[PDB]
DNA sequence: TGCCCCCCCTTCGGTGCTTTGCACCGAAGGGGGGG
């Protein structure tokens, strides 16, 4: 086979990111995985004259004990040429989010049968660490299409189309979407019959070389206003501030007639009766918050952003947007683990499910704004990661002024 | 001898040429010591004479090595390093004796002149050129180039370490129950073999190293305990640090105090309770390493406390995989924490301290969380797992924190330990407004151009006040308005601000701050009995807020 | 008059916010220690 010429973006150098510490069980797994890969010639031992590096770690699913090497190519992918500039990119089918159930298959192994541009391999170096720094780090670079590199689905796109089309030929009602190392395969068949054509799909690929999602249960939870039969000054101030915020998102929401219900310097716990002109204002605003906001459309040329808020008792709210206050989706994630003692685990799982939904719906993951300290996240998150991809993220600290999304 | 190992190819950075710097003129007496050094290297083929075609140069010098009769050669490759290609360093960290297991038989070997036994890429050697001036620059002088890794070149440490790893790799796989710690050129070799077969394996390792050109002189071959290793002393059942000697001085300069703090930090890995906050405070706001700083009273006390700790002897122990790791943290005051890591009681593997101020405003629970995170990371590095924790915070306290704090926050499985002072939240904010409590509507504004502002309030009980402020900011006036409302109210208060900046700081329950003003607010919240704190949007005619806003204007 | 690595404490300067200072964070200075 002939390699495809690959370039970084103009004026950019390759990744130079330090390896972070790994536990014993993860180091063992990398060493087993990488030495078998070196024997098969998929990676090559290198030295320090290669100035590039990318962090590596390992993730084990609850369902399958078998470890899975995971390289953080997030930096490399940002500096790699677009394959929409060369038009070798693969589109997303808008018929996936409609499906009854969607299974996710890890097809990363198909990439290991295609060589990578000799001049590009050096950008893929990684380093395995040493318990108690007993030895210096051990370095490899890839010789084939790496798992996690954004260029592998693009280079191997054509090969993927021809392997699948018999299956697509024979099941026109099923939709398959590649996203990096993953296949998202959705159908409308019964819960147990759906699974068997999943296993039929497997062995067609196995011949050459997680769990069921359910999209039509991805309920949108909107902005709600409390209802009591008594209203304190504090209740009306908290409601006026909450709608004054929502007027940046919705249209035609007014506070003039609940505002001067609070005319004067009143005590916070004094019970104020509602004007008729105030129930007029409130019952109306309640249903602008009912159904979604007119005029918000997805734009594939812009990035997706996700904000999450911790709400307590295991619940987490989130919003996905591209322009501020023009949400394409608002939701609430709940924890069914039952441990009820981990906040980082919950957030880590929340980012995977939110990201999964954006893949199914729009075909790419959003950049997350995470409600956690950088160093708390980095102490623990890899303990709970189960996806073969990793989204972009940043860390924010904004207290609630409103509890807008409760 | 020079290793027959393949060289590692190296490049200059793109667009750059080689160094070209005149060697600083030196005396004829040192010049032929120079001459002496290169003549003998030339007989081992470590360097070769060159001439005027090679247009590059770089200057040379030497420093006394602690040997009785040995010297270290060095060449000032500062300029070549700048033009040499970037390297990915393979030394990722420093091995620690608390990470070693008990071994029946132990050896420590060192390779002799490791760098000079590793060859340098042929196409690169011409950039290592150096001149020894002859006849006080009357003649061109002798010129050499390196054929091996020069000391002082940016790439020499990595290429040497990398070369040693490939040479050791066959021997490691051949016999997997021999521990070899490899640090640059220093080899610790442990095993559970009787000292007979051990020494067979040792001689066999030495012969393997020598076929690749790495000598192991008897002088650096340690065969009996206590072993000198990485700055420590290894005993069969325990380990100690080599003696720490702190400066004793009548008058202290900034640079003296800098050395003292570093020594104490180094000691803190095994001596429990070391503190440096008051000594380091003397370095703030200084302007010269030679500036004389008088010790404060608190610094003398802290120094004296550390000196008492250091005159006791102490030891770490080695690691037993068959047992849990336990980490216990104590609180020491002013944002300082100290910890011990052990497996059986009163037998520390190591100790440590955590004392960083992250953020302008924080509290003890956050900082405890940060210490836990530092210890967690250190443990993964040394032992490859995290420990079980013993912490002086009650389950009620922690649970009150991760519910009323809006950021995700978790600490690993731990056990409460009653060792005062305990870590506690110093006040909590009421979730709902307090019946019968006064209601304060606070506001502050400042003019950015004039840096003049006001802070005031109005009240449901009819109270009002306005204070002029000079040389302040927008955010300070808002903090100031909350400051006064807490000052003039009772034990129970309801407060309404329009500054989510102020709400953001205070809702986080800080107990310490780099700001005197925020510190003042903390002291007042701690005195109170109940506080409810409410936000409203500004400039929307909301009863209370608009009254106080008008008053401030 | 040199090189590489880890650690801590201080200081400085860039980023972004529906800002006009502020808080955050990474890099570079100093020190310890290893080779
Ligand atoms: N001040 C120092 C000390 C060490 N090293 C590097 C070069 C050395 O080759 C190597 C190891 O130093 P050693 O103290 O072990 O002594 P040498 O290897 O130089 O000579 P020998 O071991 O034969 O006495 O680390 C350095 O560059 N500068
Ligand atoms: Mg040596």
């Amino acid at each position: 086979i002939e390699t495809v010429p690959v370039k970084l973006k103009p004026g950019m150098d390759g990744p130079k990111v330090k390896q972070w510490p790994l536990t014993e069980e993860k180091i063992k797994a990398l060493v087993e995985i990488c030495t078998e890969m070196e024997k098969e010639g998929k990676i090559s031992k290198i030295g320090p004259e290669n100035p590039y590096n990318t962090p590596v770690f390992a993730i084990k699913k609850k369902d399958s004990t078998k470890w899975r090497k995971l390289v953080d190519f997030r930096e490399l992918n940002k500096r790699t040429q677009d394959f929409w500039e060369v038009q070798l990119g693969i589109p997303h089918p808008a018929g996936l989010k409609q499906k009854k159930s969607v299974t996710v298959l890890d097809v990363g192994d198909a990439y290991f049968s295609v060589p990578l541009d000799k001049d590009f391999r050096k950008y893929t170096a990684f380093t395995i660490p040493s318990i108690n720094n007993e030895t210096p780090g051990i370095r490899y670079q890839y010789n084939v299409l790496p798992q996690g590199w954004k260029g592998s689905p693009a280079i191997f796109q054509s090969s993927m189309t021809k392997i699948l089309e018999p299956f697509r030929k024979q099941n026109p009602d099923i939709v398959i979407y590649q996203y990096m190392d993953d296949l998202y395969v959705g159908s409308d068949l019964e819960i147990g019959q759906h699974r068997t054509k999943i296993e039929e799909l497997r062995q067609h690929l196995l011949r050459w070389g997680g769990y069921e999602l359910h999209p039509d249960k991805w309920t949108v939870q909107p902005i709600v206003l409390p209802e009591k039969d008594s209203w304190t000054v504090n209740d009306i101030q908290k409601l006026v501030g909450k709608l004054n915020w929502a007027s940046q998102i919705y249209a035609g929401i007014k506070v003039r007639q609940l505002s001067k219900l609070l005319r004067g310097t009143k005590a916070l716990t004094e019970v104020v009766p509602l004007t008729e002109e105030a129930e007029l204002e409130l019952a109306e605003n309640r249903e602008i918050l009912k159904e979604p906001v007119h005029g918000v459309y997805y734009d594939p040329s812009k990035d997706l952003i996700a904000e999450i808020q911790k709400q307590g008792q295991g619940q987490w709210t989130y919003q996905i947007y591209q322009e501020p206050f023009k949400n394409l989706k608002t939701g609430k994630y709940a924890r069914m683990k039952g441990a009820h003692t981990n906040d980082v685990k919950q957030l880590t799982e929340a980012v995977q499910k939110i990201a999964t939904e954006s893949i199914v719906i729009w075909g790419k993951t959003p950049k997350f704004k995470l409600p956690i300290q950088k160093e708390t996240w980095e102490a623990w998150w890899t303990e709970y990661w189960q996806a073969t991809w990793i989204p972009e993220w940043e860390f924010v600290n904004t207290p609630p002024l409103v509890k807008l999304w409760y | 001898p020079i290793s027959p190992i393949e060289t590692v190819p190296v490049k200059l950075k793109p667009g750059m040429d080689g160094p070209k710097v005149k060697q600083w003129p030196l005396t004829e007496e040192k010049i032929k010591a120079l001459v002496e050094i290169c003549t003998e290297m030339e007989k081992e083929g470590k360097i070769s004479k060159i001439g005027p075609e090679n247009p590059y140069n770089t200057p040379v010098f030497a420093i006394k090595k602690k040997d009785s009769t040995k010297w270290r050669k060095l060449v000032d490759f500062r300029e070549l390093n700048k033009r040499t290609q970037d390297f990915w360093e393979v030394q990722l960290g420093i091995p620690h004796p608390a990470g070693l297991k008990q071994k029946k038989s132990v050896t420590v070997l060192d390779v002799g002149d490791a760098f000079y036994s590793v060859p340098l890429d042929k196409d690169f050697r011409k950039y290592t050129a150096f001149t020894i001036p002859s006849i006080n620059n009357e003649t061109p002088g002798i010129r050499y180039q390196y054929n091996v890794l020069p000391m002082g070149w940016k790439g020499s440490p990595a290429i040497m370490q990398s070369s040693m790893t490939k040479i050791l790799e066959p021997f490691r796989k051949q016999n997997p129950d021999i521990v070899i710690y490899q640090y640059v050129d220093d080899l610790y070799v442990g095993s559970d073999l009787e000292i007979g077969q051990h020494r067979t394996k040792i001689e066999e390792l030495r012969q393997h190293l020598l076929r690749w050109g790495f000598t192991t002189p008897d002088k650096k071959h340690q065969k009996e305990p206590p072993f000198l290793w990485m700055g420590y002393e290894l005993h069969p059942d325990k380990w100690t640090v080599q003696p720490i000697v702190l400066p004793e001085k009548d008058s202290w300069t900034v640079n003296d105090i800098q050395k003292l703090v570093g020594k104490l930090n180094w000691a803190s890995q095994i001596y429990a309770g070391i503190k440096v906050r008051q000594l380091s405070k003397l370095l703030r706001g200084t302007k010269a390493l030679t500036e004389v700083v008088p010790l404060t009273e608190e610094a003398e006390l802290e120094l004296a406390e550390n000196r008492e700790i250091l005159k006791e002897p102490v030891h770490g122990v080695y690691y037993d995989p068959s047992k849990d790791l336990i980490a216990e943290i104590q609180k020491q005051g002013q944002g300082q924490w100290t910890y011990q890591i052990y497996q059986e009681p009163f037998k520390n593997l190591k100790t440590g301290k955590y004392a960083r101020m992250k953020g302008a405003h924080t509290n003890d629970v956050k900082q405890l969380t940060e210490a836990v995170q530092k210890i967690a990371t250190e443990s993964i590095v040394i032992w490859g797992k995290t420990p079980k924790f013993k912490l002086p915070i009650q389950k009620e306290t922690w649970e009150a924190w991760w519910t009323e704090y809006w950021q995700a926050t978790w600490i690993p499985e731990w056990e409460f330990v009653n060792t005062p002072p305990l870590v506690k939240l110093w006040y909590q904010l009421e979730k709902e407004p307090i019946i019968g409590a006064e209601t304060f509507y606070v506001d502050g504004a400042a003019n950015r151009e004039t840096k003049l502002g006001k802070a005031g309030y109005v009240t449901d009980r009819g109270r009002q006040k306005v204070v002029p402020l000079t040389d302040t900011t927008n955010q300070k006036t808002e903090l100031q308005a909350i400051h006064l409302a807490l000052q003039d109210s009772g034990l129970e208060v309801n407060i309404v601000t329009d500054s989510q900046y102020a709400l953001g700081i205070i809702q986080a329950q800080p107990d310490k701050s780099e700001s005197e003003l925020v510190s003042q607010i903390i002291e007042q919240l701690i005195k109170k009995e109940k506080v409810y704190l409410a936000w409203v949007p500004a400039h929307k005619g909301i009863g209370g807020n608009e009254q106080v806003d008008k008053l401030v204007s």
